[PDB]
């Protein structure tokens, strides 16, 4: 069996000197300890790495684990140094295509886009878990007074020190301010207005101006609150910065993977690709890191595990419409006796919810 | 490759004829030069070029020399300039709605001052003034003009209705505040301010770029417009849009396709167009041909052809729809000085009822 | 409602070959250049032009208001009398 | 209808609001337009 | 709060978004269409067939 | 407390023009509190999380 290292589908632990490290138990409890996984110890940085078993357990070992029970076979999981997908060579396929062609391993379980030649090459079966196609992009709280600012402030002070001391330059003292700044805020004195020849026409010129300015204070910052920050900003290939490629916006997509095979499937979007197809990545895990320092613009084609690393980063949005519906599947080789048996196993699993449990148990469990 | 090159492939699925697309020589456009034309109408003037395809405006001077051809989208001359940042109108004090309602609260003002004036008998008149505006306004606790309690109902209900009326005051005052309808002080060629800067205020700038179509009619519509545009002639369009996005440039008057395009490119947020659909010398990109074989109507036909059907909408959907299109809520001192003109006005009126 | 999913230009359709096609072409291309055609719409489609808080939220509490005068002043009576004859 | 009056001969110009489509232009041109309009849906208000 | 949230209950009056809006392009009994007799829609609309 | 909610019989506590500051500086920290509280429930009654 050949298995990719996909973090939220695969994770990535090496073992101790003992050979084995014990699961931490979950919330449910009872932890399923994942089987022995020949994998890379660096999924070959450009050096050759010893092939060190590691413990993977992930999300698609449970699956294995109830597809075993389910058909009584035995597994030896590992996986690939390349670590590529598959696509066209360069007449032969690389990466976990090819080593199903080259007959290394007569099935592969593990999380895997299905395209046009890869169902013509080999069968899936029935998929377990559906992901349409999405974008994620990085994602890039107001003032004490709002509205008014240093120079709005300075003049509402003089104002009303002019208005303060006016009331008694026309009254004629000193109580006139108190009683101002007391009124200016609720509160209040027992002094009040004189109302002998036109104080009282002051006072209730002077009594409405605190509720305009506070509503107005309140209106201003309430509409700031409400000014969020727009989150749709691709609205997927229908937006006309993903559509027409940009010298500033970069593209960032797993190599030797599907994502080629459906650019070059339509003419039209050839220089969706063409134009940018130096800046593929061979790893997921490089291309998250490297969107992680705000390094690319934004991701695609990775859904189903994007969705994930948003879940674990809970700072990195994700948009755009679900332009390729698909599913995870289970590959088998050409004419595999075994392909009815794991697709009326994987169907009668999805039945009962089992696949549903499993995904409420780990990818709900981290939720952000 | 482009939005030209897309209809020229269209044109040949249409029609079956041979091409071969030649970059301008000299210049960009077409320019009356000591009679000579350059550019694209220089070259097909020529015989060099019998179809000229790209960003010919339609002009009568153009279609004089070389025939036209049916246009394709809409084009014109249009202003761009966002620099400044205005706010609202300054309604705070008296916003357009509820006119009336301030009035009526005035005489139900009135109407329980008097009756409470009345209970009462059976300063005073004063006294009750006060209370009402202290319990309409609730500015200062107002001094009880009333002895007894069982008017106290009166009062107490009178100043519930008050608290309800400034609670719909101030929630009518929160939902006006989030319109985002963004008056700027735009007006177009038409007004005074664009047709003569140095007139209106010095500090201004045209911006519009010369060797061109839209130069050649601003010339010729205005003088005084082209003279005050020349001394600041920009060059090329990014240039001209960048120093525009740093302020050096006032405004852009160039064709409204282009400015469209730039406001919904990435430099565009703070630079948006004027917004409104017609624009000053409705035209298009007509491609220019010499029809001396009689070859327009074909040409023609085909343009017609293809735009009866939706491949050129979804085209056009493609290519000529930018971003960041049409609440980015701002406060600014004229919108808050409503308030202090209405309280200079209320100041003045009693400086004049004491005197 | 609805974007514009059809630009279409009105224009002044002639006879089939008229002689007449280069004049009136040239003077179409004449009022735009003047902007004749924009001064008509402004002066046809602006002169032509139209168009929340209303008595239902403010009349509503002078009425009540109005109507509590008559009960609370029958009540004040009421205390009046009961006090004169207590 | 009104794109006959053009054709029998009762009249040589057809100036009036009419929007131009792939069909009015197979025989007779229409020059330039002088008015640019979309076509839009319209609903009683709420 | 509740009065100011209900005030800012605006109307929908983008029922339709174009032609490219679904519950338009698609036919239904309470839905009646209108235009102009022996018009260019009429040409438009035949034109293709979509 | 009278300050920052609703006006109620006061009580003459102070004696003198110069401990009027504290009480007017109180209040208006109170009304101040209360209209941005009034605010921020008037911006979050219109969120969409409620379902
Ligand atoms: C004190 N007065 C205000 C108020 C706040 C909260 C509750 C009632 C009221 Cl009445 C201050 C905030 C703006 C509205 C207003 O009138
Ligand atoms: C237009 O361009 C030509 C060469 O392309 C140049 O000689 C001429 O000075 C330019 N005119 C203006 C007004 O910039
Ligand atoms: C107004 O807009 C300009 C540019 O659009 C911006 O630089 C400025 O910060 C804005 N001011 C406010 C108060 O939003």
């Amino acid at each position: 069996i050949v298995t990719i290292h996909q973090e939220p589908f695969v994770y990535v632990k090496p073992t101790l000197s003992d050979g084995t490290c014990k699961e931490e138990f979950t919330v449910n409890g009872d932890p399923v300890k994942k089987v022995i996984c020949t994998g890379p110890n660096d999924t070959s940085p450009g050096s050759p790495r010893h092939t060190v078993p590691q413990c993977c357990y992930g999300f698609c070992i449970d699956l294995l684990i109830k597809l075993a029970r389910t058909m009584n076979f035995t597994y030896e999981v590992h996986l690939v140094a390349d670590g590529k997908f598959g696509t066209q060579e360069r007449k032969e396929w690389n990466g976990m295509m090819g080593e199903l062609l080259s007959g290394q391993a007569d099935m592969i379980v593990a999380p895997l886009t299905i395209n046009n030649e890869r169902a013509q090459y080999i069968e899936f079966s029935k998929p377990f878990k559906y992901q349409g196609l999405t974008i994620l992009v990085k994602k890039e709280l107001d003032s004490f007074m709002q509205p008014f600012q240093s120079t709005l402030w300075l003049l509402v002070g003089l104002s009303v020190h002019v208005v303060a001391v006016m009331l008694y330059l026309l009254d004629r003292l000193s109580s006139a301010m108190w009683f101002s700044w007391g009124v200016l805020l609720n509160s209040g004195i027992g002094e009040g207005a004189p109302r002998s020849f036109s104080a009282r026409i002051l006072g209730m010129v002077w009594a409405g101006f605190a509720m305009i300015i506070v509503a107005s204070y309140t209106a201003n910052l309430a509409a700031f609150l409400v000014l969020d920050r727009p989150e749709e900003r691709i609205t997927g290939i229908n937006d006309p910065r993903l559509r027409n490629p940009s010298d500033k916006f970069i593209y960032a997509t797993v190599k030797q993977s599907s994502v080629d095979i459906y650019f070059r499937r339509q003419v039209e979007l050839s220089t969706m690709y063409r134009h940018m197809e130096k800046h593929n990545y061979e790893s997921a895990a490089e291309a998250i890191q490297a969107v992680r320092d705000n390094k690319l613009h934004a991701f695609i084609w990775d859904s189903a595990v994007l969705e994930f690393e948003a879940s674990q980063k809970c700072d990195l949005v994700t948009t755009g419409e679900l332009f390729f519906r698909s599913g995870f599947g289970i590959g088998m080789r050409k004419d595999s006796p075994w392909k009815q048996n794991v697709s009326l196993s994987i169907l009668k699993s999805h039945e009962n919810g089992f696949m549903e449990d499993l995904d409420k148990t780990w990818v709900r469990y981290q939720e952000c | 490759k482009g939005f030209c090159i897309d209809i020229l492939k269209k044109i040949s699925k249409s029609v079956k004829f041979t091409y071969d697309l030649y970059l301008v020589t000299n210049g960009k456009h077409g320019k009356k030069i000591n009679g000579t034309w350059n550019g694209m109408i220089g070259e097909v003037v020529m015989k060099r070029a019998y179809m000229a395809v790209g960003s010919l405006t339609i002009n009568e001077e153009r279609s004089e020399v070389v025939d036209f051809s049916v246009p394709f989208i809409e084009t014109g001359i249009s202003v761009m300039v966002s620099r400044s940042n205005g706010t609202v109108s300054p309604s705070a004090f008296l916003e357009p709605f509820s006119a009336d309602v301030w009035v009526m609260m005035f005489v139900m003002l009135l109407i329980v001052s008097a009756v409470a004036v009345f209970v009462f008998e059976y300063f005073t008149i004063g006294k009750a003034i006060w209370l009402l505006w202290g319990l309409v306004f609730n500015n200062s606790v107002p001094v009880q003009n009333p002895k007894g309690t069982t008017s106290k109902i009166m009062v107490s209900v009178w100043a519930f209705f008050a608290v309800i009326f400034l609670a719909s005051y101030t929630a009518n005052l929160a939902a006006f505040m989030i319109q985002e309808e963004y008056v700027d002080q735009v007006s177009g060629l038409s007004d005074k301010k664009f047709q003569r800067p140095n007139d209106f205020s010095p500090p201004f700038r045209f911006g519009t770029v010369p060797n061109g179509s839209t130069e050649r009619n601003i010339r010729n519509n205005y003088a005084e417009m082209h003279a005050y545009m020349g001394k600041f002639n920009q060059r090329g369009v990014d240039d001209a849009l960048l120093s525009l996005k740093t302020g050096k440039l006032d405004a852009f008057i160039y064709d409204a396709a282009v400015l469209n395009y730039m406001a919904g490119r990435d430099e565009g947020c703070k630079l948006v167009t004027i917004g409104s659909g017609k624009v000053f010398a409705s035209t298009g990109y007509g491609i220019a041909i010499q029809k001396d074989s009689g070859w327009k109507r074909q040409v023609d036909l085909a343009i017609l052809q293809l735009f009866g059907d939706g491949e050129m909408e979804e085209l056009e959907a493609l290519w000529l729809t930018g971003i960041c299109h049409n609440m980015s809520s701002q406060l600014d001192i004229d919108n808050m000085a409503g308030v202090f003109y209405m309280l200079g006005a209320a100041m003045a009126l009693s400086l004049i009822t004491f005197i | 409602t609805g974007e514009l999913f059809f630009r279409s230009g009105f224009g002044i359709g002639m006879r089939k070959d008229s002689p007449w096609k280069q004049n009136v072409s040239l003077s179409i291309l004449k009022s735009h250049e003047n902007g004749f055609m924009e001064d008509l719409d402004k002066t046809w489609v602006r002169y032509q032009e139209c168009d929340t808080l209303t008595f239902e939220n403010m009349a509503g509490v002078f009425m009540l208001v109005a109507g509590g005068i008559v009960a609370g002043i029958f009540l004040i009576f009421i205390e009046i009398a009961y006090k004169r004859h207590k």
